[PDB]
RNA sequence: GAAACUGCGAAUGGCUCAUUAAAUCAGUUAUAGUUUGUUUGAUGGUAUCUACUACUCGGAUAACCGUAGUAAUUCUAGAGCU
RNA sequence: GUAGGAUAGUGGCCUACCAUGGUGGUGACGGGUGACGGAGAAUUAGGGUUCGAUUCCGGAGAGGGAGCCUGAGAAACGGCUA
RNA sequence: GUUACUUUGAAGAAAUUAGAGUGCUCAAAGCAAGCCUACGCUCUGUAUACAUUAGCAUGGGAUAACAUUAUAGGAU
RNA sequence: CCCGUCGCUCCUACCGAUUGAAUGAUCCGGUGAAAUGUUCGGAUCGCGCGAGAAGUCCAUUGAACCUUAUCAUUUAGAGGAAGGAGAAGUCGUAACAAGGUUUCCGUAGGUGAACCUGCGGAAGGAUCAUUG
């Protein structure tokens, strides 16, 4: 049972503090680890693009995923990122500068696309998302 | 910092001034002078946010550099100069002598006097002790040293003094039956007689105070100011005679008003 | 008897080869051994009045007076020269858990002469000056215990 | 009345959070353990003693002026005043 | 602890001599902090959780250290010296 | 003998929070402002509350903690 | 329904010669600018006196550098070896029914792989049961 001496407050404090790194979103924003990761703590980075790279869909589904591998420019580190979107790879090119963001899920795969945690929202300055709706073209240079 | 300060930032202003929030990013920082800065009322409040007379901070230095103003029946030039409890402003040109003192709230109210009474001012003596030469004299409150006082005289008594010769006239023992008025402290500003005093070795003395309406409170020493003999003070006080109406009743006076 | 020192220990302003005699004089006057009450309800020890130590840092008789905080606690350690540990025993209040944790303090405080103290004692300590590195309390009273 | 000497100020203000884990800091204390231009109130009695101005002592320097050095700086040397 | 020196002044602050002391599972000492502290901010059954670089208060710094003159006040940097 | 505990009081920067008053056209706000046009008045207002722990003072002596008891070297 | 080796692609960390490297802070010893104090010194300036620059002596504060070692934060590395993920790979069939040798725990040994075997243990057994 637990302990209830009136002049237990000590231990009480020391075995929360003991039994909160149990707990996975404790220690995940206590053990500072998130300067290790690609974004280093960011909502969004820029990077370069090396290649455009197919991944196959998780089972049950069959279909091939479009994506980029990207290098972020403040750390080097290499990532794959999702090109959301009909078509919308054809507006990727190596060598390209787009800006990187989270998949939604906090550093974690979404649906049926394995190992992807970011996907693409501009590229050359221009969003992805203009694009796709013609409202702005991609810079020639 | 690396030496004294020469600004006083508008929100660390005493409360009891009144400043707006958004007048400024500065607010009159007190000169050294009789009274301390957070127990005073510069000149600057008094002529411009107080009486009027002076719209802007320019205009308060064109009326007291006209030799207009004086504070204790000496003519003062300075718009920061601490003036405080007691304390007598006469501007002779409009014929008008203004007292300070502490209302029920605990704001310094400019009581309007007249001539003989503007005369005069009270004084708390701190302590009494001898000079070179074996010379007694005590010191006082606001400032003020006085040689050859009255052997009878002593600390946390109140002086008469008169500002005409600066000599003490008559003086007030701290005895327990006179009526004081608070200076300090959230009573501040409330006028009682004294029930009785409550000492302790090495440390503050407790004075407990009972209002003309029977209520009770209680305070420190050095927030205790001696107004006169028994239950009449020496001095004429301000509106409400320093007595502490609850909301409630304010509020009923304030509707019996509007009505 | 206490001039266990390469210097002459004294009272300073006790005139000692003075051609009268101290017989009605004061404390501290014609040569008579200085002492003084320290207040707040403390009386002077009879082992200070009467006697031969000399302590610039004694309560009673040296140049150091009480003002400030005055403290009680037990006698820790007893094994500096003049000097002793007074360990403060108190709660500690844990707000989240509602409860209290145990808690103490070391005060060093220097100690006269006139005390018998030991580890483990009831004393009292009142404030004065810095003393030393640590010390800023004077024993003003032993409980033997 | 420019310039210049003299006096005062420039230790305030503004900016930032690198260092710092009983340290800064908050509340609460002490200085009977010190310094404090200034403001306000009080207070200043013997100097030459035989030299012997006190109806008032002495020598300079700025600005100014005129000989300049250096690629050059509120870098800088002489000379004539007061 | 004693006696001195230095300081505006207390104090191993420093010197000479002396004693072996001082802190620690009631966590010392060491390490990390993407740590200046506080007033406060977000959310609100209650208890709590998270944040606080930033206009108010206190501290520190002026590329990194160190030393210093002037001055009431600076170890000042829109001051000097290395 | 020493404390814990509880009651009460003092004191405890402002700004922020709660909150009194007040038709910035309303509101977020602000600390304004109102009568009448008197060569003025309302002494115009610019309240009040809150504030862990720790410290200071005070009343209580239930529940608790530490210390003491008889080799009488005890009290008077 | 399901286990493992083997085979393919990708991702993440781990070990690792290099007597690895960088930065920061302390530890041992050494050198040591500048300034301050002190000793000597006396260009020069005013009336035998007074003031006094350059320089010099020894100390104090002490930057900066070199040596030794320890912590903290990063980082390169030939090669090695782990885990994970990925519609339709190969060999068996270990576990699920008594899964066809009941299963499993510890320990030891041995086999392409699942696994097999020995000793002691559990039922989470396929027996709550022989006063027969
Ligand atoms: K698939
Ligand atoms: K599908
Ligand atoms: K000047
Ligand atoms: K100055
Ligand atoms: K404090
Ligand atoms: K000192
Ligand atoms: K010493
Ligand atoms: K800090
Ligand atoms: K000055
Ligand atoms: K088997
Ligand atoms: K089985
Ligand atoms: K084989
Ligand atoms: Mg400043
Ligand atoms: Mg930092
Ligand atoms: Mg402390
Ligand atoms: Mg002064
Ligand atoms: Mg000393
Ligand atoms: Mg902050
Ligand atoms: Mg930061
Ligand atoms: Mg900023
Ligand atoms: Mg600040
Ligand atoms: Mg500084
Ligand atoms: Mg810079
Ligand atoms: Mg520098
Ligand atoms: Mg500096
Ligand atoms: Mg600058
Ligand atoms: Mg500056
Ligand atoms: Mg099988
Ligand atoms: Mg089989
Ligand atoms: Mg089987």
């Amino acid at each position: 049972g637990k302990t209830r001496g009136m002049g237990a407050g000590r231990k009480l404090k020391s075995h929360r503090r003991r039994q909160r790194w149990a707990d996975k979103s404790y220690k995940k924003s206590h053990l500072g680890n998130e300067w290790k990761k690609p974004f280093a703590g960011s909502s969004h980075a820029k990077g370069i693009v090396l290649e455009k790279i197919g991944i196959e869909a998780k089972q049950p589904n069959s279909a091939i995923r479009k994506c980029a591998r990207v290098q972020l420019i403040k750390n080097g580190k290499k990532i794959a990122a999702f090109v959301p979107n009909d078509g919308c790879l054809n507006y990727i090119e190596e060598n390209d500068e787009v800006l990187i963001a989270g998949f939604g899920r906090k550093g974690h795969a979404v649906g049926d696309i394995p190992g992807v945690r970011f996907k693409v929202v501009k590229v050359s300055g221009v969003s992805l998302l203009a694009l796709f709706k013609e409202k702005k073209e991609k810079p020639r240079s | 910092a690396r030496g004294l300060k020469k600004h006083l930032k508008r929100l660390n202003a005493p409360k009891h001034w009144m400043l707006d929030k958004l007048g400024g990013a500065f607010a009159p920082k007190p000169s050294s002078g009789p009274h301390k800065s957070r127990e005073c009322l510069p000149l600057i409040i008094i002529l411009r946010n107080r009486l009027k007379y002076a719209l802007t901070y320019r205009e308060v230095i064109s009326i007291l550099m006209q030799r207009q103003v004086m504070v204790d029946s000496k003519v003062r030039t300075d718009k920061t100069y601490p003036a405080g409890f007691m304390d007598v402003v006469s501007i002779p040109k409009t014929n008008e002598n203004f007292r300070l003192l502490y209302d029920t709230k605990g704001r310094f109210r400019l009581h309007s006097v007249r001539d003989e009474e503007a005369k005069f001012k009270l004084c708390k003596v701190r302590s009494v002790q001898f000079g070179q030469k074996g010379i007694p004299y005590l010191n006082t409150y606001d400032g003020r040293t006085i040689r050859y006082p009255d052997p009878l005289i002593k600390a946390n008594d109140t002086i008469k003094l008169d500002l005409e010769s600066n000599k003490i006239v008559d003086f007030i023992k701290f005895d327990v039956g006179n009526v004081v008025m608070v200076t300090g402290g959230r009573n501040r500003g409330r006028v009682g007689v004294i029930k009785n005093r409550e000492k302790h070795k090495g440390s503050f003395e407790t004075v407990h105070i009972q209002d003309a309406l029977g209520h009770e409170f209680a305070t420190r020493l050095g927030n205790v100011f001696t107004l006169g003999k028994g239950t009449k003070p020496w001095v004429s006080l301000p509106k409400g005679k320093g007595i502490k109406l609850s909301i409630i009743e304010e509020a009923r006076k304030r509707l019996a008003a509007q009505s | 008897a206490e001039q266990t020192e390469k210097a002459f220990l004294k009272q300073p302003g006790v005139f000692l080869s003075s051609k009268k005699t101290g017989k009605g004089k004061r404390p501290g006057k014609g040569g008579n051994r200085y002492f003084k009450s320290i207040g707040l309800g403390f009386k002077t020890p009879r082992e200070a009045t009467e006697g031969t130590y000399i302590d610039k840092k004694c309560p009673f008789t040296g140049n150091v007076s009480i003002r400030g905080r005055i403290l009680a606690g037990t006698c820790h350690s007893a094994k500096m020269n003049r000097t002793i540990i007074v360990r403060r025993n108190y709660l500690h209040y844990v707000k989240k858990y509602q409860r209290y944790e145990k808690r103490h303090s070391n005060i060093p405080a220097h100690i006269s002469p006139c005390f018998r103290v030991k580890e483990g004692d009831h004393v009292i300590i009142g404030q004065c000056r810095p003393l030393s590195k640590t010390v800023r309390f004077n024993v003003l009273k032993v409980i033997p215990a």
